[PDB]
């Protein structure tokens, strides 16, 4: 079947990054099928990298407060599990964090090796009084979605290992609702508004455009049940719906030298789309051809731009 | 010539909302036309003046409520006009079905629309008005002068020139070469129709240049009047002689003999008709090599 | 958007009470009104709109616009 | 109340309504008033539906205003305003002296026609002293179940519809079985009903 | 509320202002300004009932003098 | 019993 | 269109475009111009049949003048 | 889905009560010649003239009232839009001031003509500045049922609930979110929260955390909170100058709260909060169980 | 971080039944894609069904044909459970006659080439010594619930009745997800899709074509980058 209506997706931009996306006009229904999903999607399907565990010292588990520094435990972890890191190696990756004496002690203090980086050296991780001392260790890896520290929980004991939660979707927060939105036509048409909010390193279009992938591969692997069902049929693709206007036209050309269009005319090309594709061979075995009539079926040619040696689109003239 | 009467004309403030709606029909009839896509219907309107555009497309927006476009692409193609053409896209059935370009549920209207036609003699002032935007002419064959106004199609015409009655005006439709157009040849008449349109300036100007000009007794008749206008030809071959100095500030681009020569006899004997200018070269040529040599000399100081 | 704007509270800024605010925006509409209605005939003392409209908007909005923004004044006769 | 989808697809709550329209030919001082379709101003569309007496065909559709029966009554010599015989004039239009009192379907009404029974008091009928004819018709129209509708158990718990959702949007069993009504349970304990 | 305005117009120019239903229909239709209210006909049907009872209701103006009411 | 009109400095705007 | 109804050929006639004073010429008028219009017109049969029908001896109709409708009315 | 200032209208009634004005409205934008095919246009029912009509609709008043009217909450002026059907649609919260139930009751609609009378139902009547009741003082719109419901079971403790965490530290409300979606914390439990540098911290909580030589703000101080995860969704829907309320919201609560907001704020962030609470505790209404 | 990306299979219960196991996803993540697919299957797999029919001694829906024992509102009823498929996207026309004592069946009706009924077992009448029946009925193509009165042509005739149409093949569609935990030190789902069909396709073609609408409405999404 014909939807008659393709729906189409326009972004707004509310800060640096965070994005408010609108779908419309989705058939009736249709405004929940495809909410929830893509929410969950944007908030587990994402892969990202984070921090594990810590080790703060030789000496911890006296909650109260670690010495030298002036906040607790838990600030620490929280402030710990705000930071925003970047990896590359499958295997947990350690860094190391040696800032000394009295003042603040900030993300930039970080020594991260080579394959991983943090993305935000300006957030602050603790402040050192008295000319403390805070020699922390941070092990960094790669996930999915939210897990906590519970599911890291080691079996094996350490020391000084403290598990923290890690927040690997780069969203961090989605939300989504439906209105009407049809007044000519009947109403009833959804129009789906989703608010996208994510962190420093990926922006909302990046996590948009992932979740749609992932989706689309998720909805094939269906769909491959069997190829020739019959669907609700979208029709006009943009990017071919609009590029017909200028690629297969009958017309071969309306303004051009008209020595080099009398000329070709009369050798076996009628619509550009003819032209277009295997150019440079065409032109050069048979009779016609010329040396500077390139420039005026090369670079004037391009009517909104274009190459030669193109696939042309409408391979069958609608004759 | 005509830009700043019709500048004059544009910039004049309209009220009556039927007099905006007849405007607004008349353009969009005279320099519009409807592109049929997807099975539905764009408008597009191609104006040659400077800030008409705003103006029709203020009023489409205003007494209809719709929103245009004013792609600022030349009409003639070339990019030389550098003149303005206005589409409107989504809704523009529902501007064509309520300004009178199409109804009936059938064809479009080869004339103005219904509606134009028997109002108020304001109405017809406005269809006057948009009219002489959309296509236009103020010549002067002579010392005297003719409005002109090519019109889409003999309805069209005789409705202008039924509108025009209504003002009291004489008009007289006309055809050439299957083109036609509406005239008024009396001079008089032609200031009392420019004021009905709204422009005075322009009024005052054409008013004391044809007074002016226009009384220069001749004795009428042929051989009298004919050769009044043999040296009106020679004036134009004078306004032909401006183009040349035109040529002249534009240098001319090293011209070869045959054309320098033409200009000078022509420039030299300023009076002389071309079959005389012709008689006088040295190998006699005839008219048909001076108007030739005229028309290159021309398109080569077209820059 | 739409009757609850612009809010009561910035509008009563501007006058003393609910209902002399009711009898100004009145008066301000039925000029704008009749303003509208003969706006083709000859001219008469009729003024306004003093701010940017739509295409066809209640004149009473208009009114309510203009006092927010501040561009009337009330006396006593 | 909320229902599904489904109770209006397979007419589960869907319920057939007549009505009855009466009208009659009496006797007046300038003459008898007659039912036919020969009426003296309406454009021919109209009188497409009625028969060779003036009366609607049985199985005819009609909609608000339409023509059910066609009467017409004499009104007698009557002056007409100077614009209103200006206008004739123009037009040519010959006035008949009789008007139209047709009966027609109130506003807000369809249906089919369900049956015509006409009484002739020249056929016999015991019509009453000054009715010459009687005619009546049925017209009869099938409801659903639509918002605004109102619904009600045993145990004096009523309500009106305010939705009706798809079935796919319905809460539904482990087996995918939708409900078809939901009700709100606050009305239970305070109306003290716990027979529901 | 203190609304007088709409009281009135409820009152008048939507019941009994017999004069005032075609003029304020015209002035919707022709798009103008909504023309103030007259006299309700109950008032004018309850006056002359009053003066079928021997009782002698008249309505004064400023100065001492009657109306009359057409 | 009031008497609305625009102040002059609002005039000359438009 | 979505109009759905048909009053009838008075909505399709031609010269409601046009100059109506120039199908009723006066003191030595031409008729080539409103003969023309007609021409083009396609209800030009039914104004023809309807001008015959009321039988009017003004004015000019479905192409014709006043004496062409005389002449065809002769038979 | 309305907001508090708005009603649903039939499109019949709609267009039997507004005919003069789209007749007049559709002659001006030359879908019709004159008032008589308008008129007819109108009658016949065509598809054009409920276009025309959803726009001569805008911003024009209506009084809706419902009988017997015992005071003067009984009549109020809404905002009309259409509906596809032929039952009014009523804001869930103005039917307390109407005693309006949803068991057959009709109420009618009258139409403000002239300019004073719109100014009077626009100004005066208007639904969402006539939150609190004459007699006394109370608010009368106000969430009532279904609503203190859901942000009852919102805002609650723990007492015999399945409380999973109870001990748990989060940087913000986010990740609390995010926790709570995977079934890892219940709505009650009683967790370490982090809030930004906006909020305005609990009336009362006269200690921050004790300090030397750097004092705190009432605002701006970055302030971990002991409290659940539903009492931060209830407190992200009062407005942001608002202290944390950070105790369990009956009826009795709800409506110190709306009081307070009416007495402190504008009008018209007392209609959106009102609308915000109307929402969320129909929707964790229907999550309650 | 796994590596491991979800796979299909299917199982059959019953001609018309069919179990779809989806497996491994990421942990909270069936419950959201079963239930778009079951939403998808109940709201926009198409079909096609009769829209109007036309009888021989029959006006109006309110009346009786002589010699059967249903009213016309009744047959109506009767012929609205018929599952038929079409293959012509114009409004084909299949021929109904019986006469003679005996219960006219599904199985009696005369379908074109393209055109099929999948339960020639449903009773539509039953006919005694006296009464015959001649009637047409309409089928078209389409999708979800289409009311008698969407179904009305312009202009129609005297005879012509119009009739709800319901075009949709699925008839059940539930899901349900399983915590795998399978040992891969981590936690995953395991979604389960359990849809059955009304006799007019396999479930097979409606979960493909379920598949197909879902991917074409989220690649306008996919293309956003
Ligand atoms: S034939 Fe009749 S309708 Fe047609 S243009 Fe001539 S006068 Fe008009
Ligand atoms: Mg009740
Ligand atoms: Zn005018």
């Amino acid at each position: 079947m014909l939807i008659a209506q393709r729906p189409s997706l326009t972004e707004e931009v509310v800060d640096e990054f965070r994005s408010r996306f609108v779908i419309e006009p989705l058939e009736p229904g249709f405004g929940y099928t495809l909410g929830n999903s893509l929410r969950r999607t944007l908030l587990s399907s994402i892969p990202g990298a984070a921090v594990t565990s810590i080790r703060i010292d030789g000496v911890l588990h006296e909650f109260t407060t670690v010495p030298g520094v002036k906040e607790d435990v838990t600030d620490l972890i929280l402030n710990i599990k705000q930071l925003v890191v970047s990896s590359e190696h499958d295997e947990p990756v350690v860094m190391y964090l040696r800032k000394q004496g009295p003042g603040l002690v900030t993300a930039a203090d970080i020594a991260p090796p080579a394959g991983v980086e943090v993305h935000n050296p300006d957030l602050v991780l603790a402040t050192l009084n008295g000319k403390g001392k805070l020699e922390m260790e941070l092990t960094v890896e790669r996930g999915r979605g939210y897990v906590s520290a519970v599911q890291n929980k080691q079996v094996g004991q350490e020391i000084g290992r403290i598990p923290v939660d890690s927040i690997y979707s780069p969203v961090l927060k989605v939300t989504y609702k439906v209105e009407a939105t049809r007044v000519e036509q009947r109403t009833d048409f959804d129009k789906l508004i989703v608010d996208v909010e994510t962190k420093q390193a990926m922006r909302p279009r990046d996590a948009m455009a992932s979740a749609g992938k992932t989706l689309v591969e998720l909805f094939g692997l269906a769909r491959e049940l069997n190829i020739d069902a019959e669907g609700i049929d979208m029709g006009p693709s943009p990017t071919d719906a609009a590029l017909a206007a200028d690629l297969a036209l009958p017309i071969e050309e309306l303004e051009l030298t008209v020595r080099s269009y009398n000329c070709l005319k009369r050798e076996g090309i009628h619509s550009v789309g003819e032209l277009v594709a295997r150019s440079e061979a065409d032109l050069l075995d048979i009779r016609n051809f010329g040396a500077k009539s390139i420039d005026e079926v090369k670079a004037k040619l391009a009517g909104m731009g274009l190459a030669l040696k193109d696939s042309p689109p409408g391979f069958d003239p609608t004759a | 010539m005509t830009a700043a009467v019709k500048d004059e004309i544009s910039r004049l403030p309209v009220t009556r909302t039927c007099c905006r709606k007849a405007e607004v029909s008349s353009i969009l009839r005279f320099a519009g036309g409807l592109h049929l896509v997807s099975g539905r219907i764009v408008i597009e309107a191609e104006l040659d003046t400077a800030m008409a555009a705003r103006r029709l497309k203020r009023d489409i927006l205003e007494i209809f409520g719709h929103s245009s476009e004013l792609i600022v692409m030349a009409p003639g193609g070339l990019r030389r006009g550098s003149r303005f053409v206005v589409r409107v896209v989504a809704g523009g059935d529902q501007l064509a079905r309520q300004t009178g370009l199409v109804d009936g549920r059938g064809r479009p209207i080869r004339g103005l629309p219904p509606q134009v036609v028997s109002g108020a003699t304001c109405d017809a002032e406005a269809a006057w008005r948009g009219a002489f935007l959309a296509h236009g002419s103020l010549t002067e064959p002579g010392r005297s002068s003719s409005l002109e106004v090519t019109c889409p199609g003999p309805e069209a015409a005789l409705a202008l020139v039924g509108a025009a009655r209504r003002l009291s005006i004489a008009a007289k439709a006309r055809e050439v070469r299957g083109v036609d157009r509406v005239v008024v040849r009396d001079g008089d008449a032609i200031g009392a129709l420019l004021t009905r349109l709204g422009a005075h300036e322009s009024v005052l100007a054409w008013e004391e240049r044809r007074m002016r000009r226009e009384v220069r007794a001749t004795a009428n008749r042929l051989a009298n009047f004919d050769d009044a206008n043999l040296r009106r030809s020679a004036r134009a071959a004078v306004a032909a002689g401006a183009r040349v100095q035109r040529a002249l500030e534009i240098l001319g681009e090293e011209v070869p003999e045959h054309l320098a020569a033409a200009g000078r006899l022509r420039m030299e004997h300023k009076q002389a008709s071309l079959e005389e200018l012709g008689a006088l070269a040295d190998p006699p040529l005839t008219k048909d090599a001076v108007a030739g040599r005229i028309r290159r000399l021309l398109a080569m100081a077209d820059k | 958007e739409g009757i609850i704007n612009p809010p009561i509270d910035e509008l009563l800024e501007a006058t003393d009470s609910k209902y002399s605010l009711v009898i100004y925006a009145a008066k301000r509409a039925r000029q704008i009104n009749a303003y509208y209605s003969q706006l083709g005939e000859g001219l008469l003392e009729y003024v306004g709109p003093l701010v940017d409209t739509h295409v066809h908007e209640k004149p009473l909005s208009i009114a309510l616009r203009e006092i927010n923004a501040g561009l009337l004044t009330s006396e006593a006769i | 109340i909320i229902l599904s989808q489904r109770l209006v697809q397979d007419d589960v709550l869907s319920s057939i309504h007549i009505e009855e329209h009466e009208v009659d030919a009496r006797d007046t001082k300038l003459g008898p008033e007659e039912i036919t379709r020969d009426i003296p101003n309406v454009s021919e569309e109209v009188l497409a539906d009625l028969d060779e007496r003036g009366i609607i065909r049985i199985g005819a559709e009609v909609v608000a205003g339409d023509i059910l029966v066609g009467k017409v009554t004499p009104k007698g010599e009557t002056e007409l305003t100077p614009e209103e015989r200006l206008l004739r004039a123009i037009f040519g239009e010959k006035a008949r002296e009789v008007r139209d009192t047709s009966l027609k379907v109130p506003h807000g009404e369809i249906g089919k026609i369900i049956g015509v029974r006409v009484f002739d008091r020249e056929e016999g009928d015991e019509l009453p002293p000054g009715v010459n004819q009687l005619v009546r018709v049925y017209v009869a129209q099938k409801r659903k179940i639509t918002d605004g509708d109102k619904l009600a158990g045993r145990h004096g718990n009523k309500g009106v519809i305010s939705k009706i959702l798809p079935i796919e949007d319905m809460p539904f069993l482990e087996d995918g079985t939708p409900v078809d009504i939901i009700l709100n349970p606050l009305g239970v304990p305070s109306r003290m009903n716990p027979g529901q | 509320y203190g609304a007088a305005y709409a009281l009135q117009e409820l009152l008048t120019i939507k019941s009994d202002d017999v004069t005032g239903r075609v003029k304020v229909y015209e002035a919707i239709v022709k798009g103008e300004n909504i023309p103030e209210p007259g006299i309700p006909e109950s008032f004018k049907v309850l006056i002359k009932e009053m003066q079928s009872l021997c009782l002698n209701v008249e309505v004064l103006s400023s100065d001492g003098m009657s109306i009359e009411m057409r | 019993n009031i008497r609305v009109e625009p102040t002059e400095e609002a005039k000359a705007a438009m | 269109e979505d109009a759905d109804e048909e009053l009838g050929w008075q909505e399709r006639a031609l010269c409601a475009q046009t100059d109506p004073e120039s199908f009723f010429p006066e003191k030595g008028g031409s008729t080539r111009e409103a003969k023309k219009v007609c021409l083009a017109c396609e209800v030009r049969s039914e104004c023809l049949e309807y001008a015959l029908q009321n039988d009017e001896r003004f004015g000019i109709w479905g192409g014709l003048s006043e004496r062409e409708r005389r002449r065809l009315k002769k038979a | 889905q309305l907001k508090l200032h708005q009603c649903g209208l039939p499109k019949a009634m709609a267009l039997e009560l507004f005919k003069p004005f789209v007749m007049k409205r559709l002659v001006d934008l030359n879908h019709a010649q004159n008032i008589k095919s308008a008129k007819r246009m109108v009658e016949r029912g065509r598809t054009v003239v409920y276009d025309v009509l959803e726009e001569v609709i805008a911003e024009h008043p209506v009084l809706l009232n419902r009988a017997p009217t015992l005071h003067r909450l009984g009549i109020q002026a809404f905002e009309p839009q259409l509906v596809e059907g032929k039952a009014i649609q009523i804001h869930p919260l103005v039917c307390t001031a109407f005693n309006a139930d949803f068991d057959g009751d009709q109420m009618a609609v009258h139409l403000p003509l002239s300019a004073e009378a719109q100014a009077e139902a626009r100004i005066l009547m208007l639904s969402s500045n006539n939150i609190l009741k004459p007699a006394d003082g109370r608010p009368v719109t106000m969430p009532t049922q279904d609503m203190v419901l859901g942000l009852f079971f919102l805002t609650t403790d723990g007492e015999l609930r399945d409380t999973k965490g109870e001990g748990r530290a989060f940087g913000s409300t986010a990740e609390a979110i995010m926790a709570f979606d995977a079934g890892e914390l219940a709505l009650q439990s009683q967790i370490d929260i982090r809030f930004p540098v906006g909020t305005v911290a609990p009336r009362g909580w006269v200690p921050p955390v004790t300090e030397e030589g750097e004092p705190e703000w009432q605002q701006g101080d970055s302030f971990r909170l002991r409290t659940s995860l539903g009492r931060a969704l209830f407190n992200e829907l009062l407005p942001e100058d608002y202290p944390f309320v950070d105790y369990s919201v009956g009826k009795k609560q709800l409506s110190e709260i709306v009081n307070d907001l009416a007495e402190r704020y504008p009008k018209v962030i007392v209609a959106a909060t009102l609308d915000n609470l109307k929402a969320a505790g129909f929707y964790w209404a229907t999550r309650s169980g």
